[PDB]
């Protein structure tokens, strides 16, 4: 019964290895975890991250 | 080798009728739907047949987007004709460009002053002659004395279009492949 | 297994590089990009002559000026003409330092790669001393947007002057700052203020000297009148001061649809109607004109000849042939807006101009408009001269340089004082921090030290000084006062307290020679695989 938040900057943590980001990582997770939160659930669009 | 293809090459819709008798139906009729679709193309290319008057502002448009055509590079050969009254030379170019308008529909004949084409464009330089095609300048022309001159007629004219790649060698159309039909009544009777 | 061995296409041409002696050619090749553009570091700088293929020449310092339109074959060093352009674009200063910096922590960094600590940990060490590096600098950092505009006005040139002294400009450095403050006064709004830098043109002639340039408010027009007969200069009349500049997109021309189309004309009743047509619409054309009361017109497109005259006559003068974006500039300054139409033409949508007047320029045959404004109007155009036309550019890169410069202090009032100052207060600081936090890091915090002193050794290897005398004296005297305003006087004078001398930077300037040069280092290391396929 954890939060929903938490979950998506838990798992796109590990994506941000082997990259120029991982210590940039703090600011830059925040970005795309409430970019993909206001797609909507039921119609997740890969045009629109453009 | 080409005594073959010269039944087939060298011979029209109208003229491919004449081996309906000799040739057989499957090898001619096969030819005349490849043809006759051809045909069929140029009549949808015809977008043009007369001189298009226009003003600066539409330059930026119908020169250069029409160049463009479709964008399948559907290109359009398009003939700028900056006139100037005073010229004897321009006056008489603009007489080939309404009489080639008629002949050739696919190609877009523009025409506009000189004096209202550039910022003080010399006098002298004029008539010019450009060709555009997908937005590039094919040929920038000088003055007619290359094609004659004062003595500029409309075989000169039509032989410049093949060289640009605007109209075929072969095509039925340009008055030097056209032979008159006296020409070749005096052909058969002779062979 | 066969003789043929083919997985990719264009095998020969293709070769890889590796290992760490792959590694070692590309800082060292940053070496030879980098020592060519360290000696144009500083006020003692020298230019570069470039050559384009086309035969045209141009003479400059800016290091993106000299990185750009440049043949390169290494990978590498196109990553640092990109750079260069980087900190352009946002900052427009910064070029060299920043190439520089970003060669110095490569050339750091190459010691440790021989030891062996991986490159991406190195990485990692100068990310947390460039945050400390940039956040000790904030500390330290004082603002001046408490003060007035009267004291404010001030330091525009203590910053103007700064970035104008680097260059050749800088015969007059106190004439010339004020050319670059002044135009900004024009465009700021006194509150939450932007700069609008769209609005700010610039322009220079090829002619007479660089002494001769003066500020003007208006517009610069590079053609003639439509007639030479007119008069050159225009003045107002007894009351409505301003000229009623009247603006057009349709050129005096007969009105015609856009589609094509042919006009049957009849019997001769019609052909003589059609004259008196035209002949009526030219009546109808200038009754239109005097009826707004406009005193100058001008179209894009040239007017007819029949219509030069009819202007001439009423005293109307007019120019043609008005570029199209050069006819949008001209109605924000007037305080004016364009009529799509002549019939919509009225007094409210005429513009306003105290005088103009056509300049000549020698036994050349050309004509220039001066538009100028007694009061603050909107836009400003710059009035830049030189005896060569590279003088000119030259001049026209230094004042652009010295304009973004003074824009960051618009949208940006938290300035530094630059000059070895701050990269020795911030070299100190990530070293006082490195034996404190010794772990396995403390080698990158030393490499990003000593890759920030080579700023402030090149002011001095440029200026003459010693930099044994000069490094020892600003560690020693920094580490004691806290005072973190005194750098390296290239200049020569006896004093080192950049008070005195008048030597203003940006925050945001200064930041990103940092930040762009660890964040480039970082993808420069990571390379292990190096394929060029030649062309
Ligand atoms: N008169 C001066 N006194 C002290 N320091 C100066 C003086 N003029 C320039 N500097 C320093 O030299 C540096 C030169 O920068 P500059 O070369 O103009 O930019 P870029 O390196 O992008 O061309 C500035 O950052 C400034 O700190
Ligand atoms: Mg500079």
């Amino acid at each position: 019964k954890s939060s929903g938040r938490e979950l998506l900057e838990r798992c796109a943590r590990t994506a941000m290895s082997s990259k120029l980001i991982h210590n940039n990582a703090d600011f830059f997770v925040k970005m795309c975890v409430d970019a993909v939160l206001s797609l909507d659930r039921n119609d997740l669009d890969d045009k629109l991250i453009g | 080798a080409k005594q073959h293809e010269n039944r087939l090459e060298d011979k029209d819709l109208s003229d491919l009728e004449e081996l309906e008798d000799d040739e057989d139906e499957d090898f001619l009729e096969a030819y005349k739907i490849k043809r006759l679709n051809e045909i069929r193309k140029l009549q949808e290319r015809s977008k043009f047949g007369e001189v298009f008057h226009i003003n600066k502002p539409e330059y930026n448009k119908e020169v250069t987007l029409a160049s463009q055509g479709k964008k399948d590079d559907g290109g359009v050969y398009v003939f700028v004709h900056l006139s100037l009254q005073s010229k004897l030379q321009s006056r008489i170019l603009s007489h080939l460009f309404q009489s080639a308008a008629c002949k050739f529909r696919e190609i877009k004949f523009v025409e506009i002053p000189a004096n209202r084409a550039i910022e003080n464009y010399p006098e002298s330089n004029c008539p010019t002659l450009i060709v555009y095609y997908r937005g590039e300048v094919i040929k920038n022309m000088i003055t007619l004395l290359e094609l004659g001159g004062n003595n500029s007629k409309m075989e000169d004219f039509e032989d410049f279009m093949v060289k640009v790649g605007a109209v075929a060698e072969g095509d039925n159309r340009l008055i030097m492949n056209r032979d008159d039909e006296e020409s070749r009544e005096e052909r058969k009777l002779h062979y | 297994m066969g003789r043929p061995f083919i997985i990719v296409k264009d095998q020969g041409n293709k070769k890889r590089q590796h290992g760490l002696e792959a590694k070692k050619s590309h800082i060292l090749a940053a070496r030879s990009v980098a020592s060519i553009i360290k000696t144009s570091l500083g006020p003692r700088g020298l230019d570069k002559i470039l050559i384009s293929p086309d035969g045209e020449i141009t003479i400059t310092n800016d290091g993106a000026t000299i990185l750009s339109q440049m043949e390169l074959d290494n990978e590498i060093a196109k990553l640092l003409v990109q750079l260069s352009k980087s900190q352009d674009d946002e900052i427009g200063d910064g070029t060299t330092g920043v190439v520089v910096l970003a060669s110095a922590l490569l050339d750091q960094a190459l010691e440790l790669i021989q030891k062996g600590i991986h490159p991406i940990k190195i990485a990692n060490g100068f990310d947390e001393a460039a945050k400390l590096a940039i956040s000790k600098l904030e500390e330290t950092c004082d603002d001046i947007s408490a003060s007035n505009d009267e004291l404010f006005r001030d330091f525009l040139l203590r910053a103007a002057k700064t970035s104008l002294g680097s260059k050749i400009v800088s015969k007059d450095h106190d004439r010339f700052a004020e050319m670059a403050v002044e135009a900004v006064i024009n465009v700021m709004d006194k509150d939450r203020k932007d700069v609008d830098f769209d609005l700010i043109k610039m322009q220079g002639r090829v002619g007479g000297s660089i002494s001769d340039s003066k500020l003007i408010n208006g517009v610069i027009l590079d053609k003639d009148f439509s007639h030479p007969q007119m008069p050159k200069c225009v003045l107002p009349k007894e009351g409505s001061d301003g000229v009623k500049l009247a603006i057009l997109t349709c050129p005096f021309e007969p009105p015609k649809p856009k589609t094509k189309h042919k006009l049957d004309i009849s019997s001769v009743e019609e052909y003589q109607k059609l004259q008196t047509y035209e002949q009526d619409k030219f009546k109808e054309m200038i009754d239109d004109v005097k009826k707004a009361g406009a005193d100058v017109v001008i179209c894009q497109w040239g007017f007819d000849d029949e219509a030069n005259h009819l202007l001439l006559q009423n005293d109307l003068p007019a120019v043609r042939w008005v570029g199209g974006q050069e006819l949008e500039h001209i109605a924000i300054s007037t305080n004016g807006r364009i009529v799509p139409r002549f019939q919509d033409l009225s007094k409210d949508k005429l513009g306003t101009c105290s005088r103009i007047y056509e300049q000549e320029f020698g036994t050349t045959k050309d004509r220039m408009l001066i538009i100028e404004q007694s009061k603050e109007t909107k836009t400003v155009t710059c009035f830049v001269r030189g005896s060569n036309k590279m003088i000119v550019d030259e001049a026209e890169r230094a004042l652009h340089d010295s304009l973004c410069v003074v824009r960051n202090l618009v949208k940006d009032s938290r300035v530094v004082y630059g000059g070895g100052a701050a990269e020795v207060t911030m070299s100190l600081a990530v070293s006082e921090e490195a034996d404190k936090q010794r772990g396995i890091d403390q080698y990158a915090f030393r490499g990003f030290a000593q890759a920030l002193d080579t700023i402030p050794m090149t002011l001095a290897e440029n200026s003459g000084l010693d930099p044994i005398g000069t490094l020892s004296t600003l560690k020693s005297k920094q580490l004691k006062e806290k005072i973190s305003n005194i750098g390296v006087d290239c200049l020569g004078y006896g004093s080192n307290d950049m008070k005195e001398l008048f030597v203003v930077d940006p925050f945001i300037g200064k930041k990103q020679q940092i930040l762009l040069a660890t964040q480039l280092c970082r993808m420069i290391l990571k390379i292990d695989n190096v394929i060029i396929s030649g062309k």
